[PDB]
């Protein structure tokens, strides 16, 4: 029968130095494993060089190796599978 | 220290099929602690409305549960917070498919 996707852990915002990693934490559980994408101002996030999805089981991440003030703003974790989906949002602020 | 309500994301358009299950959830936070508003229409949801709306808040957490969802629930709805210090407040646009 299943569960739809919900947040044992929350993406918090995170605050980072303009040149420091950076990475959003969340844990997504659900009936089957909920397929996680996020994106952000509306757009799909490509995996790079300096940006990766590191996913583990629940443990999912978004992960900025080198932060740039124009990773500034907020991302959108959508999660889904066959009973629903869950959506949290979460700020990255990066600073001089 | 006193420090107002303060939200601290929220997706500004979410969807979802209807006759499935919606959660969204957002981080807040505010000294005191800031009492909890979700509205849709103007109107505050209360827990268990419709037989299918759920809040969930935290110190730090509210989480709204949309279960089974219907083409009527579409709309936009306002997270709001206060505390005597201030208040705070942001929409998410929630579509029902299609």
């Amino acid at each position: 029968q299943g569960s739809p996707p919900c947040f044992l852990r929350f993406p918090r915002p995170v605050r980072v130095v303009s040149g420091a990693e950076a990475e959003l934490k969340c844990v997504v559980l659900g009936e089957p494993p909920p397929v996680v994408v996020w994106e952000k101002g509306g757009q799909q996030l490509a995996a790079s060089e300096r940006l990766s999805f590191p996913a583990d089981g629940a443990e999912h991440g978004l992960l900025l190796t080198a932060a740039l003030p124009t990773d500034a703003g907020v991302y959108v974790c959508r999660a889904r599978n066959a009973a629903g989906e869950a959506y949290a949002a979460a700020a990255v602020t990066v600073l001089e | 220290p006193g420090i107002p309500p303060k939200i601290e994301a929220l997706p500004s358009d979410i969807s979802i099929d209807e006759g499935k299950v919606l959660t969204v959830a957002c981080a807040f936070t505010g000294e005191p602690t800031p009492e909890v508003t979700w509205s849709c229409g103007g109107r505050k949801i209360h827990s268990q409305e419709q037989g299918r709306f759920h809040i969930e808040n935290t110190d730090d957490l509210t989480t709204l549960i949309i279960m089974d969802v219907q083409k009527q629930d579409g709309g936009l709805y306002t997270l709001s917070l206060g505390n005597e210090f201030g208040s705070d407040s942001a929409t998410v646009n929630i579509h029902i498919r299609s």
